[PDB]
RNA sequence: UUGGGCUCUGUGGGUGCUUGGCCGCUGGCCAGACCUACUUCAAAGCCACCGGGGGUACCUACCGGUUG
């Protein structure tokens, strides 16, 4: 197929280490997660991610009040900023500093940002966005003041509302206050008096009265009144309360100063807010058993957001209605497994931490948390129904979940008790199949009873990956007894076949058509086999085709290292002719299946926290003491609680300790999607969803020297040929003017212009209304389209069947869509009218 | 080892699959989406002696 | 201008102008050395190796003559007033202009030197010198020397400072005088003239660490030394040749370095620009010569169109640094050492660019989406035969690529000093390269080193081998280039008939690597093992299709099943290349010549250049032709698509740089250049473009003003039932909006204290919520029902957020019973309306359900309603029927069709 | 020798399951001990087929 | 140095060690040529892989081989076997591994056994 | 191609997107300068990781008392 696939969205990880921010028209939320910045759009259910990825992860994330702009920072200081209506990446800088604390002014000209003990304001930048006849400049920040007045950590940073003063809350129980510029009657001061390090500090409303609060859960508020002996004024207290926190520090603090109230949380992780003048307890909960790592609030107030740093934990809650905005929860071990949804709408993920959780496509949610087992899940598969879903765990259960009444309907287990690493179910929604670790044998239990049914056997070793094929007339197992062996249960023999390899197996793959199988071993070739008869047909060793390495105490160069050099998952193709393929490594490779020579490579991640993202170390990293990405930095930490490492020796698997700095990147899964377009890769980045780029690339399908956009028009206007206007379009293939002449076209010539079409073009077409269908709102229209297609072109659509599998499955969505979207309501408002009428 | 399988008892509740799920300003599920009961009607009714 | 590209960066350049070099100490640590580009000035740390420190914007609209570094600032004289171009003096600090300055009027004199001291700035032009007091910034008064000869009126040499005098600089003519010029009541009040006058014109002069004391020297070879209170000669030097002439000269100030054991004080450096070979002195018993760093810079010359030449020397004051620029865009440092006494330095940094201007350019590939992008290594092929890693990103990582130990065998040779010269001991101008990494496993790919253009797989096999083929000007080699290790590699092909080499293109698995010849053989090798695949063709009719004239422009399918190959005359063809044999020709021979070919992969797409002018691009898929653009008034120079397809760009001879908008075929952007541009590119991020000019060296990048905002332009020149825009999550909330709320309250309660504050302080836009948009929704509907037009109620019902909305219409009612008064009834109106319109039946129904789901009691308690609404129900009956009709039966019959064998 | 094995599984070449191990305290169940074997790509597993002369370059 | 690649094939019992390096080009079997070892009519079954390979493929190399165990048609398919396997693991040790994998696809979809010793054991209908 | 080669050993850039050196920083300094003044009022609480079983006279922590 067209496979030009361009990084569409971040999904299923929802907040990194780092800092919120609201749009301030209030709706739409900014959230960083590893290095990319995802935005929820709340109002409509909406998310996507920005086109930059910074190497190291993102730090501190600043708008420009406006709204258009926006400035993220890494970790040791990188720095990227953004236009964000026409989502590009507009500059890159470096502050010679690791950022701490960023704040632009509501005037939106200046900025003042706090590295490690300096203090900096710049200049906001001229952006071809805002000047008529603009230009990329080449040094795009002018730097205004630095201060050095300051003796530790600069930890906040705030702007007066005047955009004329600024605070500065320390990491040295010191605030001080600012000029933006050279004030007459002032003079840049000092504030004493904590016990243990500031968090916060922020104007009044009325500029006179200021609040800190610090970290012992200390708020002071501060007057300029006379010296207690009355020209000769003074910053002084007027008066200061504690939270009551009983056990703990608050980390993190905000205020709204328009509506005068205080939020702050603490590192037993509840929150509380008040009242702030009169300083009364407006009210306070518990949300997380971790801590609180960051709190901001609503530009016009009504909204809190909260990000617990150690899990996902993003939560934004609205207080006066004493309710959730919502409460979401991204992983916090790493994802051994997913799949997309024969709906094509969403797609399921199950972690190795218990829990496993349905996220949307379509606005960046796991709509769904399953808690039901006690330890790390492993596979996760569909019947073909796509409201069944079977998991597989290391608590020796399978459980069996339905997904329209979201109740486990069943539950299963081996007799002695096993660990199944994997397992598949026949497509018919009636049987399963499992494959343990411990004991060869490979169970099937049957669905409608539960009650087991037949331990298949004849294996060498521990049977490795299981699937089956799709029509269900076959089972394959791959083991690490270097043999890949065909099943054939439902026969009334239930015979076996074996195949011999040359090493262990990882992982098993059909086609849709069920003829061939794709099994990916552990010297890392792929061996394409047909099923019937069972012989090989095609490989393709791919060792070189992905060793990316050099990870940390990888003391191999990463050419050699071992271990790098397999692929761990593949995954067919939905139009049934390109593998994916991808595994312990740093690439996704994508692989034709018959050619056999490489599509594409793409690299996973650009991240820098993660070890294997760059194949090569550097010198400057090394020092005398090993890589200094081995140092137990925990002696200096602040915090008890961040002091302590509770961890355990030597286990790779789940340990709770998590000391989890500088982990690994695997390509956990990789997954396509059922209505083609776009799969999808479970990371230790999260969860990456590719698209292909349609749109932003022009394509001519067999085009012609005269087709020119306007001759398209000028015959679908003057000469209204629609059919000889519609083949042109699609001819030409781009989407603006397709959409024009669709929509042009009289809705009665309709069944003329497809009688007459082209069964060639036909899919394409097919595939064009149901985009038309779901996004645009010209509903009838596109439903005498789709009636009108699938009339006239019947028996060639049932003749082929399979050549247009996606466009079959995206129009049947489509429809569904439709169908559950309004005719319910239409029978139901008949319906009742209809009884109130009768009385 | 896993353990052998102690039986666990867990309640459900006669309130919808939105009840399920957990927080976020929209439920995704359609309209039918909504009405359906997260019980049977074996659970709520069945004739016995 | 340019309606799309703005230059963005004049980028490979360090040092192209004769312009003297400035270095302002900094700290007890660092160094900055500023020379200009020759558009805006540079600045470069010493200590952070030589990673370039500011750039200068906005450039000046001239050349720049004059540069000098002050406290932190740079002061920037520019324009040459004789022949145009206006001029001026700039400040800029960090880059960015802080201050301009006024100018005489009467000034039409280039300027050539800034001078900074006292308190005051020195202006040297020609023949005059201006003053500034730099407190104010304020043009104080102007000198003017005399003489009785236009030749010995001239102010050349230079005007610099005694370190302790006092307001007093002193200037060198034409004719061999130096003249001492109190500037503070702008005064002349010494003048000096050399011993023996046969020698002419004083050239350079420079103030000695001792005490008053000062190095004249002369054009006529003498150098000499002065007590400029005395008028005394201290030391002569016969030290230039009447032909080399010492025009910069520099002094050490450390305090060892001579009398043959390094301990003791008093060495020089002399440079002169006819030669590049610099010469040290010490001065001790009588000033006997000490030693020559030989060809420090290239050696100039007139008929070479290698640059070379010396601009300026300076030892650093306290360090026994020595920093060198010249001609040739080149920036070294040397040192001496002390436990080997050494006469001359060694390098201990470098900075290099090209010495002609660059032939070919060629962006790398992407890092698939890696660190790179696909826009950090912009590679250049140069006519000093060089080829030019550089870095858009960081550019202190640009880096030249080795040919191997050129310097070495050059120097073990003896290209050095005075059989050829060290360019020519290069790989020869290069014709035009192609790249692929797919497999250039970076640094250690081939561990050990590896022997270079020669003419083992279980290792490359595992890491990665060459990855950038090259042809070359009229070597029928081709060489091979590792991208991974910066260096040459081992393979470099013949052609197979010996002609030259026209063209190179390599696989898309950068395994294979065709070459392409001028007598018409296209021969393939495999890159890793240094071996020869296939011949085409090899042995439509099979074994013959050979091209008779040049190939150039061939291309590989990125499948690895088609080649496709370009002659000069004639022809296209297409050949299967896993056999070896012609598929399919298409020929423009009685008409066209083609030089060119540009491929775009993904979209299956090429683009040709042929002599008559015109552009042909033909989708390989369909093997015809489907634009021609004619647009060409000159030779066509370079020309490459932006890899959205959407742009070719083509810059002919003509100066003029075109752009199509593919697609529609027409004439987007053109523009005209000072020099025709020689080589353009395009980045694979679709933002930068790539340019290198004729004559001055170094490229100029252009960003894409088109991706950053934009642009309307198109000017071809010449020189039914829908539904709504809601947000159907927005209606779905107001469907199902309880349980929502049930789910949204958090299962354990917030802990309020026992005293709760009551009135909780004002929230939101007026004590309701920002969503609610600003302009009685009751006074909406009910003059919408007085009126007929429900339209601007309806738009407003849209225009609520769900519990806004919900409240509103849990907040109806009847009223006063009365027919005009009941918000129920014109509801009901307005969704009949609504229907009848035929425009929004999704809110139109789910407002239904939910009304009715909250005012079921009361309308069944009245009937004047109830009337209009079987009026309601009625067309919700034939509207439903049809509707449903056709969802069900389209859903059913798709159903059967993907699953039809039950 | 444990310290000479300590050597080994630090440059890479043991094998568990189907990863690598480098964690030197990847404490092996005994599920596992069965298991622990040498990686693909290793000299050393070449050198035990020289000795036993099966040499495998396939 | 001298390039060495050293090969195994086999067989229900026959064993089929093959050495692959440069040299003229002949082919030998024990000391013996290649023509006169066999039951003298499966030396097609012996000519296999040189006739899918094409012999400009094997003029490099050299082919020793030896046998023993097992009767006349079980070594004859260790033979072929190891002939291949040992062109093959030369290609990918000494000249580009390009021509491995176009070589590897050229006998695998001939046939499977000439590069995998795919054996019999015992597993009927259980 | 009018010496060649191995091996070792230094220096310099690179191996991550280019905003200066320093200081008491809205300024100055890179040759530095002035060097000790000024003061109304100590403090809010909690927690704060040593391997298991075991003894406990003395020390300690706590808890409850007793005289002074």
């Amino acid at each position: 197929m067209k496979t030009n696939f361009k990084f569409s969205n971040l999904l299923g990880t929802v907040y990194c280490r780092g800092n919120l921010l609201f749009s301030p028209d209030g709706t739409h939320l900014f959230s960083p997660v590893g290095n990319r910045v995802t935005v929820f759009n709340l109002v409509e259910n909406k998310s996507y991610t920005f086109p930059f990825a910074h190497r190291k992860n993102i730090s501190r994330i600043g708008l420009t009040p406006q709204g258009n702009l926006l400035l993220s920072i890494d970790e040791d200081g990188q720095a990227i900023l953004t236009n964000v209506p026409r989502r590009v990446v507009l500059y890159h800088f470096s502050f010679k500093s690791p950022v701490t604390a960023l704040a632009f002014s509501p005037s939106g000209r200046h900025f003042v940002v706090g590295l490690k003990r300096k203090i900096e304001v710049w200049h906001v930048p001229s952006t071809p966005d805002t000047n008529e006849d603009g230009d990329l400049e080449f040094a795009p920040f002018v730097r205004h003041h630095t201060h050095m007045q300051h003796f530790d950590d600069v930890r906040h940073l705030e702007w007066s509302s005047d955009s004329r003063f600024f605070l500065s809350a320390s990491k040295d129980l010191t605030a001080r206050i600012w000029s933006l510029d050279t004030e007459e009657g002032f003079v840049p001061t000092v504030l004493s008096g904590h016990r243990q390090g500031v968090v916060g500090a922020y104007f009044s409303k009325d500029q006179e009265t200021i609040y800190t609060v610090s970290k012992d859960g200390a708020v002071f508020e501060w007057k300029y009144v006379a010296k207690p002996g009355h020209e000769d004024m003074q910053w002084r207290i007027v008066n200061k309360h504690f939270f009551m926190q009983n056990a703990a520090t608050l980390r993190c603090a905000a205020y709204h100063a328009e509506s005068n109230l205080l939020v702050a949380g603490f590192s037993n992780g509840i929150f509380g807010l008040y009242e702030m003048p009169d300083f009364n307890l407006i009210h306070t909960l518990s949300i997380s058993q971790n801590e609180i790592d960051f709190v901001t609030i609503n530009k016009s107030g009504e909204w809190l957001a909260f990000g617990a740093s150690k899990l996902g934990q993003l939560l934004v809650w609205e207080w006066q209605s004493e309710s959730y905005i919502l409460k979401q929860q991204g992983h916090f071990d790493a994802m051994n497994s997913l799949v997309y949804s024969p709906d094509g709408q969403r797609i399921v993920t199950a972690a190795d931490d218990g829990k496993i959780k349905v996220w949307d496509v379509e606005s960046g949610f796991c709509i769904v948390t399953f808690t039901e087992h006690t330890s790390g899940v492993t596979a996760c598969e569909f019947a073909k129904k796509g409201s069944v879903l079977f998991t597989a765990s290391l608590d020796g259960s399978v459980r069996a979940w339905d997904l329209i009444r979201y109740r486990n309907f069943r539950t299963f287990t081996a007799p002695e008790r096993l660990s199944f690493t994997c397992m598949a179910v026949d497509p018919s929604g009636e049987v399963i199949a499992a494959g343990s670790i411990d004991s060869f044998d490979i169970h099937i239990w049957s669905v409608q009873t539960g009650q087991l049914l037949d331990r298949l056997s004849g294996h060498e070793g521990p049977v490795s990956s299981l699937a089956f094929a799709p029509d269900g007339s076959v089972l394959v197992s791959g083991s690490w007894d270097r043999t890949a062996r065909i099943w054939s249960i439902f026969s009334r023999t239930q015979t076996s076949e074996p195949l011999q390899l040359q090493s262990d197996v990882l992982d098993v793959a059909f086609r849709p058509d069920s003829k061939q199988i794709a099994i990916s071993t552990l010297d890392g070739q792929l061996t394409f086999w047909s099923v019937s008869e069972a012989q090989q047909v095609s490989g393709v060793d791919g060792r070189r085709d992905v060793s990316g390495g050099r990870r940390i105490t990888d003391r191999r160069t990463a050419a050699n290292v071992a271990g790098t050099k397999n692929f761990n998952t593949i995954r067919y193709s939905m139009d049934g002719t390109c593998l994916l393929a991808g595994g312990n490594s740093k690439y996704i490779c994508l692989y034709s299946t018959t050619t056999m020579v490489l599509l594409k490579k793409f690299t996973v991640s650009v991240n820098l926290s993660l070890s294997g993202t760059q194949e090569f170390l550097n010198s400057k990293l090394m020092t005398e003491a090993g890589p200094v990405g081995l140092l137990d930095d925990q002696g200096e930490a602040s915090d008890l609680e961040d002091r302590i490492d509770r961890s355990l020796p030597g286990s790779k698997r789940g340990d709770p300790g998590a000391r989890k700095k500088f982990p690994e990147v695997r390509v956990s899964g990789v997954a396509f999607s059922p209505t083609g377009n776009s799969f999808c890769a479970a990371s230790t980045e999260g969860l990456l969803v590719y698209s292909l780029d349609n749109t932003v690339q022009f394509d001519p399908f067999d085009l012609n020297m005269e087709i020119t956009p306007a001759s398209t028009l000028a015959v679908l206007e003057k000469e209204k040929d629609y059919l000889k206007a519609l083949v042109m379009a699609f001819r030409l293939n781009e989407a603006g003017l397709i959409t024009r002449v669709y929509q042009a076209i009289p809705y009665t010539d309709i069944g003329l212009v497809v009688e007459q079409f082209p069964t060639v073009y036909v899919p394409r077409l097919l595939r064009f209304v149901a985009a038309q269908t779901e996004q645009s709102p010209h509903m009838e229209f596109c439903l005498l389209w789709i009636r009108a297609l699938i009339d006239k072109h019947g028996p060639w659509l049932a003749a082929n069947r399979g050549k247009v599998d996606v466009e079959l499955r995206v129009v049947a969505r489509a429809v569904a869509k439709m169908r559950d979207e309004i005719r319910r309501l239409a029978d139901e408002n008949v319906y009742m009218v209809d009884y109130l009428l009768n009385q | 080892k896993p353990k052998p399988p102690a039986p666990t008892l867990t309640v459900v509740s006669d309130v919808a699959t939105v009840a399920m799920e957990d927080a976020q300003p929209a439920t995704a599920q359609g309209v039918a989406g909504g009405e359906t009961s997260m019980i049977a009607p074996q659970e709520v009714y069945a004739p016995s002696k | 201008g340019s309606a799309i590209f703005a230059p963005y960066r004049t980028i490979g350049l360090i040092s192209p102008t004769g312009v003297p070099f400035t270095s302002i100490p900094l700290g007890k640590t660092t160094f900055q050395i500023t020379t200009s580009v020759g558009r805006a000035l540079q600045t470069y740390d010493l200590k952070r190796g030589l990673n370039l420190v500011f750039v200068t914007r906005p450039q000046t609209p001239s050349d720049i003559t004059a540069t000098h570094a002050w406290k932190e600032r740079v002061y920037a004289a520019f324009g040459d007033p004789r022949n145009g171009e206006p001029q001026g003096l700039w400040v800029f600090q960090r880059g960015k202009k802080v201050a301009e300055l006024p100018l005489p009027s009467d000034l039409d004199q280039p300027i050539k030197q800034i001078l900074i001291f006292g308190g005051w700035i020195v202006a040297c032009a020609l023949t005059r010198i201006e003053v500034w007091k730099a407190a104010t910034l304020e043009h104080y008064t102007t000198i003017f020397p005399a003489a009785s000869k236009k030749g010995d009126n001239e102010l050349t040499g230079g005007a610099i400072n005694m370190p302790t005098f006092l307001n007093k600089i002193f200037v060198g003519r034409k004719d061999g005088w130096v003249e001492i010029w109190n500037v503070s009541t702008g005064k002349l009040i010494y003048t000096l003239l050399p011993p023996s006058p046969d020698c002419g014109a004083v050239t350079c002069l420079q103030p000695t660490p001792a005490l008053s004391l000062l190095a004249i020297a002369y054009s006529g070879g003498p150098l000499v030394i002065q007590n400029v209170l005395t008028d005394k000669t201290v030391l002569l030097l016969e030290a230039g040749t009447d032909d080399a002439p010492v025009t910069s000269i520099s002094f050490r100030t450390d305090g060892l370095g001579a009398g043959q054991d390094g301990r003791k004080d008093g060495v020089m450096a002399t440079a002169t620009s006819v030669s590049g070979d610099v010469t040290f002195w010490d001065l001790n018993k009588g000033g006997r010569i000490m030693g020559v760093l030989r060809s420090a810079h290239n050696p100039p010359s007139r008929h070479n169109i290698v640059r070379g030449g010396i601009s300026k020397i300076e030892f650093l004051a306290g360090q026994p640094v020595i920093v060198t620029s010249g001609l040739d865009n080149s920036l070294k440092t040397w040192i001496f050492d002390e436990s080997p006494f050494s006469p001359v330095p060694r390098i201990l940094h470098q900075r290099s660019g090209h010495a002609a201007p660059v032939r070919c350019l060629h962006f790398l590939p992407s890092d698939f989406d890696g660190a790179e992008g696909g826009n950090k290594w912009l590679l250049s092929g140069g006519k000093d035969r060089s080829l030019w890693g550089w870095s858009l990103r960081r550019d202190g990582q640009s880096a030249e690529l080795s040919q191997g130990a050129i310097r070495k065998k050059a120097r073990k040779m003896g290209l050095l000093a005075g059989t050829t010269t060290l360019e020519d001991l290069k790989a020869p101008e290069i014709t035009c390269i192609a790249s692929s990494l797919n497999r250039d496993g970076g640094m250690g790919a081939i561990p050990g080193k590896q022997m270079i253009w020669d003419k083992n797989a279980e290792l490359s096999g595992n890491t990665g081998w060459e990855s950038v083929v090259t042809a070359h000007k009229d070597d029928p080699y081709a060489r091979t280039w590792f991208w991974g290790r910066r260096r040459a590699g081992r393979w470099a092909f013949k052609t197979g008939d010996g002609e030259p080499v026209s063209t190179v293109a390599i696989s898309s698995c950068g395994t294979f690597a065709l070459v392409g010849s001028t007598g018409g053989s296209i021969d393939m090798f495999n890159l890793q093992s240094g071996r020869h695949r296939q011949r085409f063709p090899s042995r439509f009719a099979p074994g013959t299709g050979r091209h008779t004239n040049a190939v150039t422009g061939i291309v590989v399918d990125p499948l690895n099943r088609h080649v496709v190959s370009c002659s000069l005359d004639g022809k296209v063809k297409f050949w299967d290349f896993i056999t070896g044999n012609l598929v399919d020709e298409i020929d423009w021979a009685p008409m066209t010549k083609i030089i060119g070919c540009r491929y775009h992969p993904g979209n299956d797409l090429i683009a040709f250049a042929c002599d008559d002018r015109s552009i042909r691009v033909v989708d390989i898929e369909t093997k015809n032709t489907i634009r021609e653009f004619w647009g060409c008034r000159g030779d066509i120079n370079d020309f490459c698509f932006s890899p959205d397809g959407r742009w070719i760009v083509a810059a002919s001879q003509d100066s003029i740089i075109r752009v199509w908008d593919l697609p529609t075929a027409h004439l987007i952007d053109a523009f005209r250049l000072e020099q025709p541009c020689t080589a353009l590119a395009f980045s694979h991020t679709g933002e930068y473009l790539a340019g290198a000019m004729e004559g001055s060296l170094g490229v100029q990048i252009w960003t894409n003003r088109t991706l950053f905002r934009h642009v309307p332009t198109r000017q071809i020149s010449e020189s039914m039932m829908t539904l709504s825009l809601v947000p159907r999550s927005r209606w779905q909330t107001l469907l199902h909006i309880d349980i929502i709320k049930a789910r949204n309250k958090p299962k354990e309660p917030p802990k309020a204290p026992e005293k709760a504050p009551f009135f909780l302080p004002p929230v939101g836009q007026n004590g309701i919520s920002s969503l609610i948009p600003q302009e009685t929704f009751t006074s909406k509907l009910l003059v919408g029902g007085a009126k007929g037009d429900y339209t601007d109620f309806i738009e407003h019902l849209k225009a609520l957020p769900p519990a806004a909305a919900d409240l509103e219409l849990r907040s109806l009612s009847i009223g006063n019973g009365d027919e005009a008064t009941n918000e129920l009834l014109h509801f009901i109106r307005a969704l009949t309306s609504r229907l009848v319109a035929r425009r929004d039946y999704e809110l139109t129904q789910a407002w239904m359900t939910v009304f009715l789901r909250l005012h079921f009691d009361l309308i069944m308690e009245n009937e004047e309603l109830l009337q209009a609404l079987g009026e309601w129900r009625e067309h919700q009956a034939r509207e439903r029927d049809r509707l449903s009709e056709l969802v069900g039966y389209c859903g059913g019959v798709v159903s059967f069709l993907r699953s039809p064998r039950t | 020798t444990v310290q000479a094995a300590t050597k080994l599984i630090e440059q890479g070449h043991v094998r568990v399951g189907v990863e690598e191990v480098r964690d030197p305290a990847f404490l092996v169940t005994r599920n596992m001990e069965d298991f622990v074997t040498w990686t693909v790509g290793s000299k050393i597993k070449q050198n035990i087929m020289k000795y036993r002369d099966k040499l495998d370059d396939f | 140095s001298v390039q060495a690649v050293q090969v195994f094939g086999k067989k229900k019992n026959a064993t089929a060690v093959a050495r692959c390096v440069q040299g003229k080009g002949l082919i030998k079997v024990n000391g013996k040529p290649l023509k006169l070892f066999a039951p003298e009519i499966l030396r097609a079954k012996l000519y296999e892989p040189i006739l899918i390979l094409g012999t400009d493929k094997f003029a490099d190399v050299d082919i020793r081989i030896r046998v023993a165990g097992g009767g006349h048609t079980s070594q004859v398919y260790a033979v072929r076997q190891a002939i291949a396997k040992s062109i093959v693991a030369y290609y990918a040790k000494y000249v580009d591994e390009h021509s491995k994998n176009l070589l590897k696809q050229e006998l695998i979809q001939f046939d499977r056994s000439l590069l995998v010793a795919d054996p019999r054991r015992c597993e009927p209908k259980k």
